[PDB]
């Protein structure tokens, strides 16, 4: 997103005393080009529809209420700082909202990354190393 | 430097704005501390809390104390402003060493219209511990805080100089040296 | 692509982060040299390129304008007089008309500091100081005026040999009570207020909120018997032993104890528990209790004595102490 | 300028563990008190006047 | 064991205090309204 207008960390990883780096790079930024067309468009298309339809509705009683004790000084507060940046025919609102659901919550589907190994080392080493064979389950 | 960024952020609820107020950047050195009944030792046992309030010209109350961020640096203030450091590279500036102190941005009292009162003064608090005798009073006039005018002509010509450095590094680290930052070198040589 | 984005991807290469402290150093930055009235010697005021704060080349109006204080020098300037009361009051209402906060330090009848001065918040200090003094002597005067019997308010047993000291005790008696209002007197009206007898003070003031630096013990507000006290070398030189005032609680004789907590010496005998301490207290009442070794003590009450102005008092305390939390 | 008091001495024995209505004692230093030397004020060169 | 002198702390006790015929006049004692310092 940076290469689109970074911090001299979040170069840097640590996982049980070890230390990675990430850049350690243009091919690699074009090689992830797509995912920060989607990343991006999923968040200002989503954060839109937020802020276009609770001063639309506010449907009220006790559901705009919750959502105003909520939105007191944390979500309205937030929309008046966007909505101080921005605006406020028919507007597909409620069109636009199945065109957002279904393209963030895929998004959702990729980035999940699910578990297959389950490591259960028995006889062993309880931290294996880099370059090293692990014994692997999964079932119980 | 990170004082006066972290303060900011806290002027930014703009106080109220009802009455009005204004904010100074201000760099204490050590010797106006140390004349001021300032351990320096103390300070450098990475920011440091400190309590202001404003008091009034002739008759009134004093504003009630309130915290603000403070960062000591035992070195050269102004210096680390101008000459920024890379963590792993610090021959890439070279710079003349100085004093410095902690870095406190102040209150202003503003009016609709706003105009300082002159002689009014703002206070600052320094605590090394509990007791009293570990805490220090100092105190400033509107006057003696807030300048008639300001420079930013003597720091044009120092920019020049960070073009000049970054190609006089550059040129040094020569094969060593990451692709991007030679690139740079070319454009920031060709402005120079 | 300006130079600056270069030079912005020039550390973004030799970095590894944007780090935004540098990109400020990167831009314009004001550097105004100052000096300092009290102690003469430099501050540097700052405003970056991008500071929100004054002197920033983003800031929001209005801003601060000399108004106020230009017309103030020539004032007197044109008149050729020091002080704005010697200016005549014509052109004292003149810049009245157009200032109208002006009326606060001018129309006052009794300003509590000396208005459009400098050092006048220093003698609304020192004249505290004197005000603190004299409800001293007064009063110390008042016990001691008709030659009295204090015998001892504390407990302690003397052995034959330790006689001969107390003897000395009589004829060193008189001095140390002058020493004490000398430096009490010569005490810095700012460090005067560290000691115990400044915060009995705040403290009683305060009764009529948390003073400052928490020195109070938080039970010193419960009885009459929480006191403070001070130490004072018995000989040679007379001076202060404490810097923390010691907060013993008392209960004809009694016994004494401490009150809950680098290391002082002093903090491990009780008052008047042996030689070369002379022993001062006071309360939250502020009942002066003054203590010599070997126990002999009497009461003062000094808030007889003691005369100040509510508006001054109400004005010391929110300086010197906190709204209690 | 020896202080007043009733009584003279007394010679009481006092075991450690069974020490009931504790009470405490008063200090004098070490050395001779011609070295304990009288209380002395400087005062200041100059005053502020 | 332990032994040692004994002398009863009592009120009724009391060290006299013996002050010069000056020792109330003093420009400690007798402050004006306002000093010099």
């Amino acid at each position: 997103i940076r290469d689109l207008n970074e911090l001299p960390d979040l170069n840097v990883l640590y996982y049980n005393g070890a230390r990675l780096s990430l850049v350690a790079l243009a091919s690699v930024n074009t090689e992830l080009r797509s995912l920060v067309l989607n990343m991006v468009y999923s968040i200002t298309e989503g954060t839109t529809l937020i802020l276009t339809l609770i001063p639309r509705l506010l449907a009220l009683g006790y559901v705009n209420a919750l959502l105003q004790m909520q939105s007191v000084t944390r979500e309205a507060a937030q929309l008046i700082h966007p909505e101080a940046p921005m605006l406020m025919r028919r507007l597909p609102l409620y069109e636009a909202l199945v065109a957002w659901l279904a393209h963030a919550g895929q998004l959702g589907d990729i980035l999940a990354l699910a578990p297959a190994v389950r490591v259960c080392t028995f006889d062993g080493a309880a931290v294996v190393q880099s370059g090293d064979m692990a014994p692997v389950i999964r079932y119980p | 430097m990170n004082a006066h960024f972290a303060n900011e952020v806290q002027y930014d609820l703009t106080r109220d704005p009802s009455s009005p107020a204004s904010l100074i950047h201000v760099i204490i050195s050590s010797e106006c501390l140390a004349a001021a009944g300032v351990p320096l030792s103390a300070l450098v046992r990475a920011n440091f809390r400190v309590e202001t309030q404003t008091r009034a010209h002739a008759t009134g109350d004093c504003t009630p104390w309130r915290s603000a961020f403070a960062a000591y640096v035992p070195a050269d203030a102004v210096g680390a402003i101008l000459a920024p450091v890379i963590p792993a590279h610090p021959d890439l500036l070279p710079r003349v060493p100085s004093a410095g102190g902690l870095f406190v941005s102040l209150p202003v009292a503003c009016d609709a219209q706003g105009v300082y009162d002159p002689y009014t003064v703002a206070a600052l608090r320094l605590a090394w511990g509990p007791w009293a005798t570990c805490a220090r009073v100092l105190l400033f006039s509107y006057d003696e805080l807030v300048p008639p005018n300001t420079r930013y002509a003597a720091d044009g010509a120092r920019l020049m100089r960070l073009c000049r450095h970054f190609c006089r590094y550059v040129a040094r680290l020569g094969a060593a040296a990451p692709a991007a930052a030679t690139e740079a070198a070319a454009h920031l040589s060709l402005g120079m | 692509r300006s130079l600056v984005e270069w030079l912005d991807r020039g550390w973004e290469a030799l970095a590894g982060g944007d780090r935004p402290d540098w990109l400020w150093s990167r831009r314009s930055i004001s550097v105004v040299l100052r000096h300092h009235y009290g102690t003469k010697q430099r501050f540097v005021v700052v405003s970056y390129e991008n500071s929100v704060a004054w002197g920033g080349r983003r800031a929001r109006p209005p801003r601060l304008s000399s108004e106020l204080a230009t017309a103030l020098t020539e004032a007197c300037a044109a008149e050729r007089v020091v002080r704005p009361h010697q200016l005549s009051p014509a052109a004292q209402t003149a810049l009245l008309r157009r200032f109208p906060a002006l009326e606060g330090p001018l129309r006052h009848p009794r300003p509590v500091l000396q208005p459009f001065d400098i050092a006048a918040e220093v003698a609304f200090v020192a004249r505290i100081q004197i005000a603190c003094l004299r409800a001293l002597g007064h009063s110390i005067r008042a016990a001691l005026q008709g030659g009295p019997r204090i015998f001892q308010r504390l407990r302690y047993d003397f052995g034959p040999h330790q006689s001969e000291w107390l003897g000395e005790v009589t004829r060193r008696f008189p001095v140390l009570l002058e020493n004490l209002m000398r430096a009490l007197e010569g005490t810095a009206p700012d460090a005067f207020f560290h000691t115990a007898y400044a915060l009995a003070v705040l403290a009683h003031l305060g009764g009529q909120l948390v003073p400052l630096s928490d020195d109070i013990p938080a039970r010193f507000a419960d009885s009459d018997a929480h006191y403070a006290f001070d130490y004072y070398s018995t000989s040679g030189d007379t001076l202060r032993l404490t810097n923390r005032p010691i907060a013993v609680v008392i209960d004809e004789q009694s016994k004494c104890r401490f009150m809950e907590g680098p290391h002082r010496v002093c903090e491990q005998y009780l008052p008047g528990e042996s030689y070369a301490y002379l022993c001062l207290g006071f309360n939250r009442r502020l009942c002066g209790l003054v203590v010599f070794p070997g126990g002999f003590a009497f009461t003062i009450n000094t808030a007889a004595y003691l005369s100040l102005a509510d508006p001054v008092a109400r004005a010391v305390g929110l300086r010197f102490c906190r709204g209690a939390a | 300028m020896d202080p007043y008091y009733p009584f003279d001495a007394l010679d009481v024995w006092e075991h450690r563990r069974f020490i009931v209505a504790d009470s405490r004692s008063f200090i004098t230093p070490e050395f001779p008190r011609d070295f304990w030397m009288l209380p002395v004020f400087n005062i200041p060169r100059e005053t502020a006047a």
